[PDB]
RNA sequence: AAAUUGAAGAGUUUGAUCAUGGCUCAGAUUGAACGCUGGCGGCAGGCCUAACACAUGCAAGUCGAACGGUAACAGGAAGAAGCUUGCUUCUUUGCUGACGAGUGGCGGACGGGUGAGUAAUGUCUGGGAAACUGCCUGAUGGAGGGGGAUAACUACUGGAAACGGUAGCUAAUACCGCAUAACGUCGCAAGACCAAAGAGGGGGACCUUCGGGCCUCUUGCCAUCGGAUGUGCCCAGAUGGGAUUAGCUAGUAGGUGGGGUAACGGCUCACCUAGGCGACGAUCCCUAGCUGGUCUGAGAGGAUGACCAGCCACACUGGAACUGAGACACGGUCCAGACUCCUACGGGAGGCAGCAGUGGGGAAUAUUGCACAAUGGGCGCAAGCCUGAUGCAGCCAUGCCGCGUGUAUGAAGAAGGCCUUCGGGUUGUAAAGUACUUUCAGCGGGGAGGAAGGGAGUAAAGUUAAUACCUUUGCUCAUUGACGUUACCCGCAGAAGAAGCACCGGCUAACUCCGUGCCAGCAGCCGCGGUAAUACGGAGGGUGCAAGCGUUAAUCGGAAUUACUGGGCGUAAAGCGCACGCAGGCGGUUUGUUAAGUCAGAUGUGAAAUCCCCGGGCUCAACCUGGGAACUGCAUCUGAUACUGG
């Protein structure tokens, strides 16, 4: 219920930097990024209307760590609420504690996320929460534990959120690696290489 | 929960005996003796013995069937149970089924112990038996007890090592067992026996060897011991007599079982490969907590009781609801409601100890041969020979409609008995099936008309046939024209046909392209030989695949434009009719080379019926016991031969058949296929 | 019968079988008295039949063996049948 | 404030095009099955076939506070004491607790199962009149006084068993008279007639028939009028297909009169009349339990009725009645029939479509489990007993849901594999190595909630005559958990126990090499294979999904391809050869009236669950749950009169 094979490969594939990696080196100097996987990636064959949406969707998909039938229940949770279909999906996306606590930096990415949350080492209100999915309500409040306070791991992280841009709707405090949720992003915030109408289309087939 | 088991104690007998040698009348004998004394079917009781002295030992009885078919029946019982009871006739002594029994028996080592029987008919010296035994099985008998008078003045028997002529009360079968004194006439006789008795025992221990040389009178119990350390280690074959229609002398065998024949934790331990990959001998002892262990044996049915499985534990104890994994099928499965036999009566048990017997209902994967290890696939068990089918006959439904219902009755068939086997005739589609035995072929038919209500009658195999040239023929010439409005085809050929030694040629046929020169375009080659192919497995003398020939295309001809592949097809089997009748081909039945082992005082007999099969013999082997024989005895003629040999050597031979090499069939015999 | 209590209820219904049909056949036959009686045409001898069953009709329905209304409309015809008569 | 904010196309007829038209595909779904593979937990589901046959165990008992009574256990005591440092009171008694069997009361008509029958005598929707109703509830009054019998029991006797028979004795809230007779029944009145039962707790004075009466509390009984609940009956509409089924009907349609039913009624009989249904489909034939709902669809609609809830019908087959408030009765009776079993051969016994299970059938569906602790039911004053309902557990990836199978770092990119224009590329930061982490599994310990109540004591109040008994309210105490080694929490050790399936010619995401050579094979459609096959088989690479993945079956969709929404008929399929004409469908124009259609308002219904909206609780989720919306369908009443109809 996982991805345990190579990361990059994602990231080759949609041909884009998706952070799976730390980023502590380049992800160029890392791998060769214009090449897709496999033997014929040098070959950049006419992808068509349906590849171009599958696309769209396989990448949302490898950047949150999400597999299709989570991401399925997604969309239809989307669908059925009020608003616009596109930044419904990307908000509840946001709301998994896996990118809320690699957002605030507490785990260097998902992987680190998925581990610290799904090792009882998140408290959300001071509730210990191993689920990985659980959407974040605004106004909580989300601490490291006091035994996993003492690991090399979760104070790495810490600088690399620094070395990249900080997000304005959290608010850290790596004095006591502490972290609160203010309110979900307004799809303003977020990165405008998502092209959140091909998910609809795609799944509204 | 506890075992609440006597270890040690509880036993493990096996009945075996020749034919109407009375080894159901003394087991029904058996169970009546145990039951009042609490107050291949598994029969477990506790016995406490005819004095009851002995705390009630659980003795199980699985009786065995002496008919030769049923081998393997025997056999089963045989490993499965570590103690076995041989009966023999008192009149008819040694007989060839109870020789045959003996062997496999000393092939797993398995500790036997013998009890005369029928004393009562007139006719009978137990003594006489006691030399009969010792020179047919080669194995000294201390006589146990002295069967005091014979026929109607037979009254009982006395003991020789404990010297009392016990005399069992007339009422009844076993309510005294009041120990007197030797009959005057008898005593001469019992004394020599008793010092034979005093020094075999003495030997087996050898530390009683040693108070005997010196003259002590050794206690009876010492020598008891020394008894059964010898019946453990297999060597003394114990040997009772008494008449079960008399009710004497069955109480007695089975004392001696509990005080001599070993228990399981006696027996030596069972051995294996742990893993599939590697031998790995482990020798799993005969102990509780090592992981629960157990062999499948005589899957049977009850209507209301649903299936029934037989298994032996060795080590461990299997609990209700306990996954089991079949080694030999390498899966598991769980045990529900385990229930064991009392004979008279079926208790329900949650929980099977280890060194007893029961049955698990509704084990769908249980079956014979199975074996049932922990969950952990530990040690997997040795698996019991089996030996292969002698007489075959073809069955046939009665209906087609029946053909359904047959298959399914023989496949669950062959599940019981692995020695049954069932296949369909790959040419005329027959399902001819394979039995250990005449008999059992019988038995099996029976049973399929009413078990399964399947009537089917029983014809003999029908033989396939090769039919390929004698003489070489040359330049035959094929021409095919299809010259007609539209399109034309046209293929002429020549070729020669010359018969191949069998050994040459594995194929048996071949295709030379000698074709000097382009004479043929090479795009029609392959077509060519596809016809003769198809004519070559179409016998045109009497429709069977022709074997042996060889065949060199040379010359053909083509026309410019109606040059086809399917011309020179059609073409080539023309040519292979014409060569095929100027050759005057010859039918090849399979001749096959066929060993026979038989006692050497009937290898008369053997060469005849050899000899009279036409079958020209190639050599002889005389072994220690009894003289090989081999012989090509043609396929065809050989059927029933396994039944009509046993007449020729009183049961006593067996033939290992394998397929030798397809031979010229007799005009006779020829003409006969050919019509 | 397998359970205990079937065999307690089976004995005891005969038993009340037995008992009510004694008891609606002896008023039943009252009935037939007075309905004899008003096709023989004296109203004197009605009369007569019907007060001998009038407490009996009653007696039945309050004791259980038919209903109220039974015996009311039973009651009810008959009056009516012998004041057409006279 | 929120309560549907909802519609996609592609391939294939041709040398090419347009159209028509079928076939196929992309989606969702399932009580699924099979193939390959498989770690965990939560919740749910699990014989669709043979309404086929059934071994075995259990599934409906309870009441001593109705009665006789003592078979059984314990208590109690007359007495030689069965006995001796009296350990013990072994012959006796209902005297006590309590209770086998028996009479009696209630329950057994509930709960549980199945869908054979049933096209309407059932179901759904809305009404209605001629009815009954145990237990529960309100009120008004009675509850007086007698009789005979019968089990059980005792004796005798028959039988293998099932089970009886003969005679004698004994009760009762068992049964039966007499008294009583009103707001009851009949009648119009006058009048006539109809019932009942005692038992238990406690006690002051008195009287003793030294048994008790007696006094009060509770509870039970009888009558009548109500309430509620349940059921019986009636009507209209709706609820499948076939005209290659056109006539059907003789208690048939109606009336009078008698009988019958709790009640109306040809319900039934006698007589009288000749009617009744039917083209708006009677009759006959096939199929079928109906609904809320479920699946799909943008909607209309199409399919469907498994789980959950309502109703109906059945209980081996056919029929019948009895008891009862209620049955024509799953674990009751009687008869007949098919089948099976026991037997001493004289006769008897049985009914899993209750739970579990076996055989059989089948592609296919589970344990011969635990506990009444919770909720519910039956009995009982309660305590308690019973409860295969139910609560749980077991088995199965059968669904949905969640998690894990690690985490960073890591190079000229090791080895090997593969391609190679031999230069290199690719697997691939992937691995190894470095550091880190311990979720779930395992081992050890700790430990919620489902628990409300019931029991003993005491205080207060009622209450009487009262301090008594009994009830109501607190207070003190000792206890009540199948699940359960519970969820959950903590400690431990180590990456250690955990990834497979399908596909890669186009439709459709993803390409090369080797084998093979119209062969082997593949294939949903077009089709591919006869020496460079991206289409077959293998291998590298990739893609999709993931503890699952595929295939098959089945439903809807796409299919506007039965077109009501929403199609066509000159030539693609399709205008009767033509006309007349009954039923039917439709109808010019003006005024009046009616208010049937139509429209508006209101009222009553449209069960709950489900679907949808806003919330709440399992750590999230599935799941559970509060409110709302919805169910705009039916019926009634009032109103409007433009259009349709009269
Ligand atoms: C070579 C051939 N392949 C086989 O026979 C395949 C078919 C499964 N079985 C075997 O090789 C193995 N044995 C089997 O499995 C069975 C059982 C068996 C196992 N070992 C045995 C030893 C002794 C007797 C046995 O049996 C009691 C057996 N026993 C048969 O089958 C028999 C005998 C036989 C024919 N051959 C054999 C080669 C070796 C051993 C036995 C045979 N059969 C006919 O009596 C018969 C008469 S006519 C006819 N069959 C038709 C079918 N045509 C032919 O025989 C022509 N032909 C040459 C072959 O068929
Ligand atoms: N006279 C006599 N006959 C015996 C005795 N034991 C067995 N029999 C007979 O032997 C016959 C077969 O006995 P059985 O147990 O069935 O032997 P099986 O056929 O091998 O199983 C029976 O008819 C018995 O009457 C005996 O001790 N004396
Ligand atoms: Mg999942
Ligand atoms: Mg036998
Ligand atoms: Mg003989
Ligand atoms: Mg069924
Ligand atoms: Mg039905
Ligand atoms: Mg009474
Ligand atoms: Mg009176
Ligand atoms: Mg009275
Ligand atoms: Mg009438
Ligand atoms: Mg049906
Ligand atoms: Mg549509
Ligand atoms: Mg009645
Ligand atoms: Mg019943
Ligand atoms: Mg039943
Ligand atoms: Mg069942
Ligand atoms: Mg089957
Ligand atoms: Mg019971
Ligand atoms: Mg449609
Ligand atoms: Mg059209
Ligand atoms: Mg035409
Ligand atoms: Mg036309
Ligand atoms: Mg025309
Ligand atoms: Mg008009
Ligand atoms: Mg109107
Ligand atoms: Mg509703």
């Amino acid at each position: 219920a996982r991805y345990l094979g190579p990361k990059l490969k994602l990231s080759r594939r949609e041909g884009t930097d998706l952070f799976l990696k730390s980023g502590v080196r380049a992800i160029d100097t890392k791998c060769k990024i214009e090449q897709a996987p496999g033997q014929h990636g040098a070959r950049k064959p006419r992808l068509s209307d349906y590849g171009v949406q599958l696309r769209e969707k396989q990448k949302v998909r490898r950047i949150y760590g999400v597999l299709e039938r989570q991401f399925r229940n997604y969309y239809k949770e989307a669908a059925r609420l009020k608003g616009n279909t596109g930044e419904n999906l990307l908000a509840l996306l946001e709301g998994r504690l896996d990118n809320v606590v690699y957002r605030m930096g507490f785990g260097a990415t998902r992987a680190e996320a998925r581990q610290l949350v799904s090792h009882k080492a998140i408290m959300v209100n001071g509730r210990v929460v191993n689920i990985a999915s659980y959407q974040v309500s605004p106004n909580d409040v989300v601490s490291i534990r006091e035994k996993a306070k003492k690991q090399s791991r979760v104070k790495a992280a810490l600088e690399l959120a620094e070395q990249r841009e900080k997000p304005t709707w959290l608010e850290v405090d790596a004095g006591k690696m502490e972290g609160t949720f203010k309110r979900k992003p307004e799809r303003s915030d977020l990165s405008a290489d998502i092209n959140e109408h091909l998910i609809v289309e795609l799944y509204s087939k | 929960s506890a075992r609440t088991t006597p270890i040690a104690r509880y036993r493990n007998i096996g009945i075996s005996a020749h034919i109407d040698a009375g080894k159901t009348t003394t087991t029904e004998r058996i169970l009546f003796y145990t039951g009042v004394n609490h107050k291949s079917a598994a029969t477990t009781a506790f016995w406490s013995g005819m004095a009851k002295q002995y705390e009630p030992h659980r003795i199980n009885i699985i009786d065995t069937p002496g008919h030769v078919d049923f081998t393997i029946e025997v056999e089963r019982s045989m490993r499965v149970l570590d103690g076995a009871v041989m009966v023999y006739c008192a009149v008819g002594g040694v007989q060839p089924q109870s020789e045959t029994v003996w062997r496999q028996a000393n092939k797993y080592k398995v500790p036997r112990i013998a009890f005369v029987n029928k004393m009562d008919r007139m006719g009978a010296n137990f003594l006489k038996v006691v030399n009969q035994i010792k020179t047919r099985l080669g194995a000294n008998p201390v006589p146990l007890q002295l069967a005091i008078g014979a026929e109607e003045h037979f009254t009982g028997v006395v003991d020789l090592v404990k010297m009392k002529a016990i005399n069992w009360n007339d009422a009844d079968q076993g309510v005294t067992f009041e120990y007197e004194d030797i009959p005057a006439d008898m005593v001469e006789l019992a004394n020599e026996w008793h010092q034979n008795l005093i020094e075999s025992a003495a030997e087996a221990s050898e530390e009683l060897m040693e108070k005997t040389l010196g003259g002590e009178e050794l206690t009876e119990a010492e020598i008891k011991g020394a008894l059964r350390q010898r019946v453990l280690d297999n060597e003394i074959i114990l040997v009772t007599c008494g008449s079960a229609f008399k009710n004497k002398g069955v109480q007695a065998m089975l004392d001696a079982v509990i005080d001599y024949l070993p228990s399981p934790v006696d027996v030596p331990a069972i051995n294996g490969i742990l893993d599939d990959g590697k031998d790995t001998p482990a020798e799993r002892h005969a102990s509780d907590d090592e992981p629960f262990s157990a062999l499948a044996f005589k899957i049977a049915t009850d209507p209301f009781v649903g299936n029934l499985t037989f298994f032996r534990v060795y080590s461990g104890v299997v609990n209700s609801g306990d996954t089991v994994l079949n080694s030999v099928k390498a899966a598991r499965e769980r045990f529900g409601r385990i229930v064991q036999m009392h004979a008279n009566k079926r208790e329900e048990i949650k929980e099977v100890r280890a060194g007893d017997i029961a049955a698990a209902i509704g084990l769908k994967d249980v079956t014979t041969g199975d074996t049932l290890c922990d969950p952990d696939a530990p040690i997997i068990l040795e698996r019991m020979e089996f030996p292969e089918p002698v007489i075959s006959i073809a069955v046939e439904p009665k209906t087609k409609a029946d053909q359904e219902k047959m298959g399914l009755a023989l496949g669950r068939l062959a599940k019981e008995d692995p020695s049954f086997r069932v296949w369909t005739d790959e040419e005329s589609n027959q399902t001819i099936i394979a039995g250990m035995g005449e008999l059992h072929l019988d038995i099996i038919v029976d049973r399929m008309k009413r078990e399964f209500n399947v009537e089917a009658n029983v014809g003999k195999p029908q033989v396939a046939y090769r039919e390929t040239i004698r003489q070489k023929v040359t330049d035959v010439e094929g021409k095919h024209a299809k010259q007609s409005g539209g399109r034309g085809q046209y293929g002429h050929v020549v070729i020669d046909m010359y018969p191949l030694e069998p050994g040459s040629n594995p194929k048996g046929y071949e295709f030379i392209n000698d074709i000097k020169g382009g004479v043929i375009p090479g795009e029609y080659i392959p077509a060519v030989d596809k016809g003769i192919q198809e004519q070559l497995k179409a016998g045109p003398l009497a429709g069977y695949p022709v074997v042996d020939m060889g065949i060199r295309l040379h010359f053909g001809s083509y026309h410019d434009v109606d040059s086809s592949e399917l011309a020179f097809k059609l073409a080539a089997s023309i040519a292979f009719k014409e060569g095929f009748k100027k050759a005057k081909p010859v039918l090849l039945e399979p001749i096959m080379k066929v060993e026979v082992e038989t006692p050497e005082e009937n290898t008369g007999d053997v060469i005849g019926d050899l000899s009279r099969r036409r079958g020209m013999l190639k050599g002889q082997e005389s072994e220690v016991t009894g003289v090989k024989i081999h012989a090509e005895v043609p396929l065809s003629e050989m059927f029933g031969y396994a039944t009509q040999l046993r007449s020729l050597t009183k049961g006593r031979a067996s033939y290992t058949m394998e397929f030798l090499k397809y031979d010229e069939a007799p005009s006779n015999v020829a003409q006969a296929v050919i019509e | 019968a397998n359970i205990k209590s079937a065999k307690k209820r089976a004995i005891q219904s005969e038993k009340a079988r037995k008992h009510n049909a004694s008891r609606r056949s002896m008023m039943r036959t009252f009935i037939k008295k007075v309905y004899a009686a008003i096709e023989a045409g004296d109203k004197a001898a009605a009369q007569k039949a019907f007060n001998e069953m009038q407490p009996i009709v009653d007696r039945q329905a309050a004791k259980g063996l038919i209903h109220k209304n039974k015996a009311a409309r039973h009651k009810a015809n008959l009056t009516a049948q012998i004041n057409k008569l006279a």
